[PDB]
């Protein structure tokens, strides 16, 4: 299946209060695997995931030295955009950037981007052909125009294309006991009462993984997906997901409804009833 | 593997 | 962009009193990333509460996750406290094990 490694960056400056904030999150799919905090007491690259731990001392110092450089380069940053914007420097603002690379089952590339953000919105971000920029408003103009002459995108391409793709096949070796499992879901269904003779059924899928699983209500074979509540799936604290879906019927009619779950650890999907 | 020389705006 | 955050609070596994569970409380779609995420026993504040998986939507609001480990019991009620500057008052959401 396909596998990325992606990369959360989020500067935040804090007037009065001294430096900005900053932080690095990494993910191997939907597996939080490293992090760096600024506001740490000793801000260092750190393992998330167990399996990280084959990753010798001068994994560590490399990640470490080079957060630190990022650091300072977002201090900059919210300097530069408050010119671009012409805003005052009392206020808090926020730069966020994503960076990845997604492979298939084969581990050949099939994609790679970057995208930056300022105070919620769309700013700067790299085109599909990995070679051209694509800006958001007037000063990202300004940007897209000097990392054209500096050649930034054949640098980054360098490594979306190579180092992202390498390190990704890497980590799904040493960790594939962990990132290569499938967990399947336990459901079931709850029953809550409401006014004018009707009842709420909740379907619930717990403890799966990956991520990505299908919950469905139906009646005559017909998938209610109009008529139907949902939740977006979250983690559950252990390394696995859970999610719940939910429809109001007429009290009495429940038994003409079900609930199927699709998810890739089940042969064959599950159908439940209250 | 984090991404570095991040381009100065 | 100002976003009001959304809290959802649940366990891992169905509660079970005396059985081990582990309790989250997932705060989604805020901006500005500024928050403040407190768990509580009986009024008191839980102190080994870990934050982990944060992120962020294409929207680029944020998300993040804090939890602890927990023994439910009935007669103890839980909650999850937060406090951000998009809401005049810090909101608290208990946790619903009927759900």
């Amino acid at each position: 299946g396909p596998h990325s490694l992606r990369y959360f960056v989020t500067a935040v400056s804090r007037p009065g209060l001294g430096e900005p904030r900053y932080m690095e999150v990494g993910y191997v799919d939907d597996t939080e695997f490293v992090r760096f905090d600024s506001d740490a007491e000793n801000p260092r690259y750190e393992p998330r995931a167990r399996w990280m731990e084959q990753e010798g001392p001068e994994y560590w110092e490399r990640e470490t030295q080079k957060a630190k450089g990022n650091e300072q380069s977002f201090r900059v940053d919210l300097r530069t955009l408050l010119g671009y914007y012409n805003q005052s420097k009392g206020g808090s603002h926020t730069i966020q950037v994503i960076s990845g690379c997604e492979v298939g089952s084969d581990g050949r590339l099939l994609r790679g981007y970057q995208q930056y953000a300022y105070d919620g919105c769309d700013y700067i971000a790299l085109n599909e052909d990995l070679k051209t920029w694509t800006a958001a408003d007037m000063a990202a103009l300004i940007t897209k125009h000097k990392w054209e002459q500096a050649g930034e995108a054949e640098r980054l391409r360098a490594y979306l294309e190579g180092t992202c793709v390498e390190w990704l096949r890497r980590y799904l070796k040493n960790g594939n006991a962990t990132l290569l499992r499938t967990d399947s879901p336990k459901a079931h269904v709850t029953h809550h009462s409401r006014p004018e003779d009707k009842v709420t059924l909740r379907c619930w899928a717990l403890g799966f993984y990956p991520a990505d699983i299908t919950l469905t209500w139906q009646l005559n074979g017909e998938e209610l997906i109009q008529d139907m509540e949902l939740v977006e799936t979250r983690p559950a604290g252990d390394g696995t997901f859970q999610k719940w879906a939910s429809v109001v019927v007429p009290l009495g009619k429940e038994q003409y409804y079900t609930c199927h779950v699709y998810h890739q650890g089940l042969p064959e999907p599950l159908t439940l009833r209250w | 593997f984090a991404p570095g020389n991040y381009p100065a705006l | 962009i100002q976003k009001t955050p959304q809290i959802q609070v649940y366990s891992r596994h169905p509660p079970e009193n005396g059985k081990p569970n582990i309790l989250n409380c997932y705060v989604t779609q805020f901006h500005p990333p500024h928050i403040e995420i407190q768990m509580l026993k009986n009024g008191k504040k839980i102190p080994k509460v870990e934050m982990s998986d944060m992120s962020f939507s294409k929207d680029w609001s944020f998300y993040i996750l804090a939890h602890t480990e927990f023994t439910p019991t009935e007669t103890d009620t839980y909650a999850c406290r937060v406090k951000h500057d998009s809401m005049a008052e810090p909101k608290t959401v208990y946790w619903d094990r009927d759900m």
